[PDB]
């Protein structure tokens, strides 16, 4: 929704699903996955961020 | 009976597999069908 | 009673089993000098053993056709002795450590460096959480019935949930 | 500080607890030995 | 105490299985 | 077609050998197979299973016709309990002289192994007598797999199969596989016990040429037919009867006698015959239940829509689960190996405590291997069922059928079964793991008073309830001033409790702190196995690590090392991973049966109480000691007839070790390897001339895994036999 | 013949249950638990099972009691509406 | 031949095609991402299955994916 | 692990004895070595079951420790 | 650090041998008395553990051929 908001994760397939992560950047620009999120817990890869489209994160 | 085995082991436990194992091996590697 | 179990105080199994292991020290001590370091060690090795007996004779324990203490743990209060109270304890001490330890899980987590704080305890904080174990059924139960204990239905899951 | 800060790592600290724990178990079965029973 | 004939005939109903099994087999049609 | 694999165009097109192995591994799955179809899969698999049925039936023709050929039967009804029973002869040419008469034992003049499947004693309660019959029962059963390879033949004939309505008509095949396949069978059977089994146990001859003229019984169904069915209970077997012949015989034909016969230490056979004539009914009852083109009966589909409490705990009950049944056959494959393994345990524990058949129980050897041979089938039938069942998961579930549905709810807290699953399965191992290492430690240093040996006391409490009057509880049928003994009292309770509180049985053999410790790993070994199927099950569709699991089928090698590794993580890997513990397990079962039997059968029961509380006990009273007339099979002084269990158990070692080389190792060493081979063989004068075909590599991960396992369960199996067989049979015990 | 709510459609019962008003149902189901429940308790229980004393009467009212139990069901049923 | 399927999650950053050995994948223009790039896999004949792609792979869940399949002698990693 | 065994068999059944005031030689297995360690089933049963007696046996003496430890290696 | 190692592990050696071994006696009959340099304390009944090596002495028995070597320097 907005730079530093925090948003609830709604991928089933993400590692961070139903987990609160802040939002870094949002892409004004289209683009089908704009909202970049990051999350405190590190995934598998190591990576503690992705990029979701606003449909995909409930929003607080 | 008392014959049988003699004529019969053999042909099961050479006979048999070797004509087997021919032919399947002949088959396996047919190449066509 | 119980299962056919005679107690101990009366098996003669049990007599000789302690007659076997003192005649047997005594036999390993006939090799050493009265008064010998080894001869003293044997010696109290042979009170003890008898110590031992005697405790088992005295406590109420019921001995088999072997000769050996049977344990009675289907609830029976005469035989609560065997594991009931034990138990109990166990359950007292883990849930101290258990508690303590989620305790200290939930006051460092609230941190940028949570996880340094896990390699590297805080010796202050954490016996001061220690220190507040005794307590653990009490703060347990309140937590439960407050709704602090159990998280919500919204953390992670997998994609068939 | 840095000393302590180490003493603080986690291997020291559980092997400083394990030794304590360890030994205060050996000296209760040192002082009653055999306990297969609670005392009446 | 089976004497050869009852062996015989156990082999050739045997025979018969045998090819009809190969029939069978041959009729999965792999 | 265009080379060996018809059913598999990507193995064909592969140039390597792995197009010949997985060419074996793939045959059966005909769901894969291209341009299959629902039809004809269910057409394949009706004929397959007529192939199958013409195997059994000639697998038991051969046993019937080897043991009436080259057997001792009659020597062995004539005197069954001195007397070895034959299996067949060994015409091995590589023996020498001393091994033709080593080997010579039983009826003799000629090499013979002994028969220890137990198939002599069943055969001779069932009523025969003589080879001649053996011979008839082998020729029948030879024609009946005749017939039975034509019928798999005409059913894939274009007219006669049958179509795909045809088999997902639940309800027909319900109720004929009820009331037919189930209660006709046993009515039938009960008819040849009366007939046939009982009049023979009375020394009265009835076969094929007397059985029309001969009633069963003297009254003749008169009295079933005026309502006086008692007079089929008059005057049984009194208990001076010598079986097979009419010293002491009565007339009875249906009685509730319970306990064993005296004389042979099994079960009466009117109580058999009873029994079955009860089962015949209760089933030919319970096939009437299902709707049929009659009007009257169920529609299974609305039963299982229709539970679904009201309470909302289940969510939408059991809705849709019954397509779900009906369209997968992996899931009822499941169910019916899962079914078909509890049977297989059930009658692995209930032969041995009431014997069924004439004269054993004290064929101790016999006894031995039927228990240990079913509780190893039915570890593997529980296996198979959950691993069907990870099958159905990956390729035949369809989460929008089930939505809310009791299966879909399995999935959606699968996190909790597990974990708590896990939970029980550490804390069983955690704890009956340090006990036995505290009985281990303190019997080790001479003090075994110290031991924690914990008595069984509701097992013990559950024998008292049946008449165990050994513990004195007072409870149920061991207080007589109880309703249960007194109702019971009249119709069977005398010989039921004669039969229990005798010790010389193995009706409820009495248990003490070793039956409690091993009954606790047994949970432990339950629990485990149950565990690692589960998660494999449950997670088959996807895990965290990798939420499309899904998508790459049930049996992938794995998803590569990216994100931490993934190696077995498929569900064909949890299966595989299970087998172990299967093995371990029934393993752990076997030991404690046969220990325990040995013990009691060498007249020192005491050995196990004493010995079972720590693990050098079971290394030492149990392997140590019961192995030495195994290992001396062969010796340098001479052999034995032992020496072929002596040789296959170093076999089953062998094996046994063997899998662990595809275990460990895994594939790219050995890729490697076959690469130097290559060029090897390549640049070689005089075998330039011959060149492979197939281009040859190193096994594939899974089939790696696969042929490992397969190593593993081999020697296993082959050495336990070996030991549980050689050690019974040289020490009698 | 999927039901959610508090009380199953009649269509359970089958088509000549679900017809029976709930009264009937009830006085049938206690007439039938009352049966069987004296049944089971005079023979096995008042009076000990003999060979000779196998009263197919006594066998029958024993297997009334499940449909005691299931015509109780349906008499809820039916009640509720 | 393996089966290699980019998903429009891609951000186009280019590292699964440095990753892959066999030059399977390339960078074709798009405009669903900030990049204006997504990977393809024109060639998946040359594809041997090593699923370096994949453990190269930022988004949540790759991205790239690979589905072994048919093996030939190219896809089986044999010089002869 | 086969060094040792070899070792260890030959040296108890060839080397390692006792002798007499005359010079007669006893060995500890008696020179078993010979004609049983050209077998895999000779080695089973002359040289790990015969002298793994020690082990399952020293329970309740100074050795137990060993017997123990026999354990805990295969666990 | 290795060498400080090692040296500490040969001064606990030596150590043992002087305070809690029986190094004498078996120098005085060495064929009979059993080297033995390491002591338990009883504290679970572990004392077992002790063997009767001799030489009015209890002990875990020695492998390490300790003994011999010090002889040998003429200890
Ligand atoms: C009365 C009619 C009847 C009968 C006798 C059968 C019988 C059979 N059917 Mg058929 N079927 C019927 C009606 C009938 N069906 C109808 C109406 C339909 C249409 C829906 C079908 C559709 C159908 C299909 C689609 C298939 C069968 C199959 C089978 C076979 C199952 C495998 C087997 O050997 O059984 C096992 C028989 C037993 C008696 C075992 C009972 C199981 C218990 C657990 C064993 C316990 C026994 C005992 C206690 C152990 C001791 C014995 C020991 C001493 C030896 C069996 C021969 C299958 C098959 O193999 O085809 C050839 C198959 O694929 N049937
Ligand atoms: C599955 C059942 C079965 C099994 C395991 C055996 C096993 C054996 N038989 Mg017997 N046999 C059987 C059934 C069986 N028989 C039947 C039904 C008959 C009546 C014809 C005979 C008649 C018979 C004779 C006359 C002799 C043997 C002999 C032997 C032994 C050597 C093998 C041989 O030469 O075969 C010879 C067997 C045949 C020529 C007939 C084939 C046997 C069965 C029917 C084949 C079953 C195939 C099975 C379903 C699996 C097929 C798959 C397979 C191709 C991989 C061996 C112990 C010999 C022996 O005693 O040596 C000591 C011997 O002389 N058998
Ligand atoms: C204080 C930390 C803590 C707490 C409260 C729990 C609590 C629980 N665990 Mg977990 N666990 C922990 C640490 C903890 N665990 C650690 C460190 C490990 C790795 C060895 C595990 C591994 C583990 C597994 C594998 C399983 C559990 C399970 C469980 C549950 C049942 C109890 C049990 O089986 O314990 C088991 C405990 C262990 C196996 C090891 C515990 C080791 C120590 C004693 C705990 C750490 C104490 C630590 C020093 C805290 C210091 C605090 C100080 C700094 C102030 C319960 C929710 C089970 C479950 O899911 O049940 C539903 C289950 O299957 N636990
Ligand atoms: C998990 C299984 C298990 C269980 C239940 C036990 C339980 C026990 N063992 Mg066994 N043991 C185990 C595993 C286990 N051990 C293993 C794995 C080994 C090998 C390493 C041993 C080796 C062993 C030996 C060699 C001996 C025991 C002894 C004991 C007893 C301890 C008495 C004691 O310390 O005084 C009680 C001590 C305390 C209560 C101190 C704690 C004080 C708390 C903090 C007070 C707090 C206030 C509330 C007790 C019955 C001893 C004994 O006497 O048995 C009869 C003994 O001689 N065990
Ligand atoms: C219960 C056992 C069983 C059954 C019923 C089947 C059934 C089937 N298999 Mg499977 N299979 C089995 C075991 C079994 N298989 C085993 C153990 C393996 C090895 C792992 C395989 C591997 C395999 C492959 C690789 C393939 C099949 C295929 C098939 C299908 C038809 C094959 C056929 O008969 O063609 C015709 C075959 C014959 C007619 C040969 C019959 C053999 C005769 C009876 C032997 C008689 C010799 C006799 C003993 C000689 C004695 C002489 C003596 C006197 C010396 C069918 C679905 C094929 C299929 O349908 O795939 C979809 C296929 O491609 N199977
Ligand atoms: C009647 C029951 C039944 C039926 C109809 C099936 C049918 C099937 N299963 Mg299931 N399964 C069963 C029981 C059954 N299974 C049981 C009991 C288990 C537990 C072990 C399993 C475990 C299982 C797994 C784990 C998998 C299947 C799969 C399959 C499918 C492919 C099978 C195949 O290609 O065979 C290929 C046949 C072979 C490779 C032959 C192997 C035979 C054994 C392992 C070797 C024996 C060696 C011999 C004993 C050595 C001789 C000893 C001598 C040297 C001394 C097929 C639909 C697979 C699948 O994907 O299905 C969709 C699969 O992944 N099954
Ligand atoms: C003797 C061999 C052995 C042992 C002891 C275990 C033990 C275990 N396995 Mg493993 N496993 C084995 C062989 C073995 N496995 C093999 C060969 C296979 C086939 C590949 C598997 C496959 C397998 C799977 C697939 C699964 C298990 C599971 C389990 C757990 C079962 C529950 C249990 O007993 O908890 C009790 C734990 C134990 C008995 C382990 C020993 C704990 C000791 C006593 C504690 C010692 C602490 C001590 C201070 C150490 C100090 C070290 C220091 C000196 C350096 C446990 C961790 C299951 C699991 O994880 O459940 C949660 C599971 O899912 N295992
Ligand atoms: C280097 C080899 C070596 C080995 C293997 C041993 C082993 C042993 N010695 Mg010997 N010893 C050695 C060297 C060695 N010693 C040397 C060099 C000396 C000369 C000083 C001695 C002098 C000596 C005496 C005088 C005695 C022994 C005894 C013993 C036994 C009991 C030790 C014990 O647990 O007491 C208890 C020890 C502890 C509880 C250790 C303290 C725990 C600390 C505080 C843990 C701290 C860890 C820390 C957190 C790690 C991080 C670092 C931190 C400092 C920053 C044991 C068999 C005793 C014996 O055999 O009795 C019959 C005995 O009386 N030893
Ligand atoms: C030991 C089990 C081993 C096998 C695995 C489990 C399989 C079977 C699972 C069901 C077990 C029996 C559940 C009894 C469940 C039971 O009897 O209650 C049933 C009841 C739900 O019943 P219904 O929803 O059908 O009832 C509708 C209500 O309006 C009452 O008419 O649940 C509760 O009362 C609260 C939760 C149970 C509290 C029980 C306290 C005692
Ligand atoms: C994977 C899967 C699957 C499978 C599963 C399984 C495999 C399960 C199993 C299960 C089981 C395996 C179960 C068991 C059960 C058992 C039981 C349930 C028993 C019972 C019993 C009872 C209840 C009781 C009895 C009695 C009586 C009568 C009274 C008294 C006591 C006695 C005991 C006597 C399927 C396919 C579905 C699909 C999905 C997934
Ligand atoms: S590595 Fe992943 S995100 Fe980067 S270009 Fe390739 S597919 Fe896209
Ligand atoms: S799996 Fe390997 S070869 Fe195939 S596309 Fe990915 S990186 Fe390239």
């Amino acid at each position: 929704m907005d730079k530093g908001s925090k948003v609830r994760n709604l991928r089933k397939e993400s590692y961070w699903f139903n987990e609160i992560g802040t939002v870094v950047t949002i892409d004004k620009s289209g683009i089908k996955y704009p909202a970049l999120v990051r999350f405190t817990k590190v995934n598998y890869s190591g990576t503690n961020s992705t990029n979701f489209s606003l449909d995909e994160l409930q929003e607080v | 009976a008392s014959y049988l085995p003699s004529i019969l082991v053999p042909l099961v436990g050479i006979v048999f597999p070797g004509v087997a194992m021919a032919l399947l091996f002949l088959y396996i590697e047919k190449d066509d069908i | 009673d119980v299962a056919g179990l005679i107690p101990c105080n009366e098996s003669p199994v049990f007599t000789k089993r302690l007659n076997a292991s003192v005649v047997k020290l005594e036999n390993r001590v006939k090799k050493y000098e009265a008064g010998s370091p080894p001869a003293l060690a044997l010696e109290q090795q042979i009170e003890r053993t008898k110590q031992r007996f005697d405790r088992y004779s005295k406590s109420g324990l019921l001995c088999g056709k072997d000769g050996l203490p049977h344990l009675i743990t289907d609830g029976r209060w005469s035989h609560s002795i065997e594991f009931v109270i034990p138990g109990l304890m166990f359950l007292y001490i883990t849930g101290w450590i258990g508690w303590v330890g989620r305790k200290y899980i939930r006051t460092v987590g609230g941190d940028t460096n949570a996880t340094e704080k896990e390699i590297i305890i805080d010796v202050p904080l954490a016996l001061k959480i220690m220190s507040t174990g005794f307590i653990w059924p009490i703060s347990a139960w309140q937590e439960y019935i407050s709704g602090t204990l159990l998280a919500d239905v919204s953390e992670i899951t997998v994609s068939p949930r | 500080e840095n000393f302590l800060k180490y003493l603080s790592t986690a291997p020291v600290l559980l092997a400083a607890w394990m030794t304590f724990t360890a030994g205060f178990i050996i000296e209760a079965n040192r002082f009653y030995p055999d306990a297969l029973t609670f005392p009446a | 105490m089976v004497t050869d004939t009852q062996v015989f005939i156990a082999l050739v109903l045997a025979l018969i299985s045998a090819l009809l099994a190969i029939r069978l087999g041959t009729k999965l049609y792999v | 077609a265009t080379k060996f694999p018809k059913f598999s165009q990507a193995l064909a097109q592969d140039p390597t050998t792995r197009r010949i192995w997985f060419g074996i591994a793939t045959a059966h799955d005909f769901e894969t197979h291209d341009g299959m179809t629902e039809e004809k899969l269910y057409q394949k698999i009706f004929a397959s299973h007529f192939g199958h049925l013409a195997i059994i039936f000639l697998w038991t023709s051969g046993n019937l016709f080897h043991v009436a050929w080259q057997g001792n039967f009659e020597q062995w009804v004539l005197n069954p309990l001195k007397v070895k029973p034959i299996a067949h002869t060994i015409w091995d040419p590589h023996f020498g002289e001393p091994a033709i008469k080593a080997f010579t034992k039983g009826g003799a003049f000629y090499p013979v192994n002994i028969a220890y499947s137990g198939v002599y004693h069943w055969w001779y309660t069932i009523g025969m007598r003589t080879n001649n019959d053996l011979y008839l029962g082998s020729i029948g059963l030879i024609i009946l797999s005749g017939l039975l390879l034509f019928a798999g033949w005409l059913h894939l004939q274009p007219k006669f199969s049958p179509s795909l309505s045809w088999f997902k008509n639940n309800e027909s095949r319900l109720n004929h596989h009820l009331s037919g396949l189930f209660g006709v069978s046993s009515l039938a059977w009960t008819g040849h016990l009366v007939h046939v089994a009982i009049p023979e146990s009375r020394g009265t001859h009835i076969g094929w040429d007397n059985f029309l003229t001969t009633p069963p019984h003297p009254d003749g169904l008169a009295p079933f037919f005026s309502g006086n069915w008692n007079v089929y209970a008059q005057n049984p077997d009194t208990a001076q009867h010598i079986f097979g012949t009419s010293q002491g015989s009565g007339s009875a034909i249906l009685t509730f006698l319970g306990g064993f016969h005296p004389q042979t230490q099994s079960l009466w056979l009117t109580d058999m015959a009873h029994h079955h004539l009860a089962i015949a009914v209760i089933f030919i009852i319970a096939g009437h239940m299902y709707r049929t083109n009659f009007g009257i009966g169920h529609n299974m589909k609305e039963i299982l829509d229709a539970h679904r409490p009201p309470g909302g705990r289940l969510g939408a009950g059991h809705r849709g689960l019954f397509d779900t049944i009906t369209n997968s056959l992996h899931m009822q494959l499941g169910l019916a190996l899962a079914s078909l393994g509890v049977i297989t345990s059930l009658t692995a524990q209930h032969m041995y405590a009431i014997s069924p058949y004439a004269f054993m129980a004290k064929d101790f050897t016999t006894q031995a291997a039927l228990y240990t041979h079913h509780q190893y089938i039915a570890g593997f039938l529980m296996v198979g069922a959950f691993a069907h069942g990870a099958i159905f998961f990956v390729r035949d579930y369809d989460p929008e059928a089930n939505k809310n549905n009791v299966l879909a709810r399995m999935l959606e807290h699968k996190e909790a079964i597990i974990s708590h699953l896990s939970w029980v399965s550490l804390f069983l191992g955690f704890h009956t793991l340090g006990l036995y290492i505290h009985n281990d430690t303190v019997v080790a240093f001479g003090q075994p008073e110290k031991q924690i040996l914990v008595e069984p006391v509701f097992a013990q409490f559950i024998q008292a309830a049946s008449g165990k009057a050994l513990y004195g509880f007072d409870t149920l049928l061991s207080s007589s001033e109880s309703p249960a003994t007194v109702a019971g009292s009249a119709i069977w309770l005398p010989g039921w409790l004669e039969a229990i509180n005798s010790e010389k049985n193995d009706l409820f053999l009495t248990i003490g702190p070793g039956d409690f410790l091993v009954h606790h790993a047994i949970a432990l070994g339950l629990h485990t196995t149950t565990l690692i199927l589960v998660k494999g099950a449950l997670d088959a569709r996807g895990s965290k690590l990798m939420p499309d699991k899904k998508d790459f089928g049930y049996s992938f090698p794995c998803d590569g090392p990216g994100r931490g590794g993934t190696c077995d993580i498929s569900a064909w890997d949890a299966f595989y991973l299970s087998m172990f513990w299967m093995l371990n397990t029934i393993g752990w079962v076997t030991f404690y049966w046969h220990w325990k039997h040995v013990t009691i059968w060498q007249g020192n029961p005491a050995q196990f109480n004493e010995s079972s509380n720590y693990l050098m006990g079971w290394l030492r009273d149990y392997l140590w000691l019961n192995s030495s007339p195994l290992i001396n099979g062969y010796n340098p002084y001479g052999m034995n007839s032992l020496s072929v269990w002596a040789w296959m158990f170093l076999f089953g070692h062998l094996v046994w070790a063997t899998g662990f080389m595809f275990l460990i190792s895994w594939r790219g060493y050995w890729q490697e390897l076959i690469e130097t081979l290559v060029w090897a063989h390549e640049r070689t004068p005089l075998a330039n001339l011959i060149s492979w075909k197939d281009k040859p590599v190193a096994l594939s991960i899974v089939q790696a895994r696969l042929v490992g396992l397969a190593h593993f369960t081999v020697g296993y199996i082959l050495t336990y036999a070996a030991f549980v067989i050689a050690s019974t049979a040289g020490k009698f015990g | 013949t999927y039901w959610e709510g508090k009380a199953p459609p009649s269509k359970v019962l089958g088509p000549v249950v679900s017809q029976i008003p709930s009264p009937a149902l009830g006085v049938i189901s206690l007439i039938c638990l009352g049966v069987g429940t004296y049944s089971v308790h005079e023979s096995n229980i008042f009076h000990t099972l003999t060979a000779d004393t196998i009263n197919p009467g006594y066998i029958i009212g024993s297997l009334l009691t499940p449909v005691a139990w299931g015509t109780h069901v349906a008499s809820w049923i039916q009640k509720q509406n | 031949s393996h089966a290699v399927k980019i998903y429009d999650t891609c951000i186009g950053c280019t590292q699964c095609v440095r990753a892959c050995p066999t030059d399977v994948l390339e960078m074709v223009p798009w405009d669903g991402c900030k990049a204006g790039q997504i990977a393809s896999a024109p060639r998946t004949e040359d594809c041997v299955g090593c699923k370096r792609c994949e453990s190269a792979c930022p988004t949540d869940f790759l991205s790239v994916r690979v589905y072994l399949g048919g093996e030939t002698t190219r896809s089986m990693g044999l010089a002869y | 692990s086969i060094v040792l065994f070899h070792f260890s068999w030959k040296m108890q059944s060839d080397v390692w004895g006792s002798v007499t005031p005359t010079g007669a030689v006893s060995h500890i297995t008696g020179g078993n070595f010979a004609q049983s360690a050209i077998t895999i089933n000779g080695w089973l049963r002359d040289f790990l079951w015969s002298q793994a007696s020690q082990v399952i046996q020293s329970y309740g003496s100074a050795l137990s420790a060993y017997g123990l430890i026999f354990l805990g290696a295969h666990f | 650090g290795q060498l400080a190692v090692i040296f500490l592990w040969l001064s606990g050696m030596h150590f043992h041998g002087a305070y809690f071994s029986n190094y004498l006696a078996w120098l005085n009959n060495p064929t009979s008395i059993k080297p033995s340099a390491q002591v338990v304390w009883p504290i679970v009944g572990q004392e077992i553990l002790n063997a009767d090596v001799g030489g009015n002495f209890q002990g875990v028995q020695i492998t390490s051929g300790f003994f011999q070597l010090w002889r040998a320097e003429g200890i």
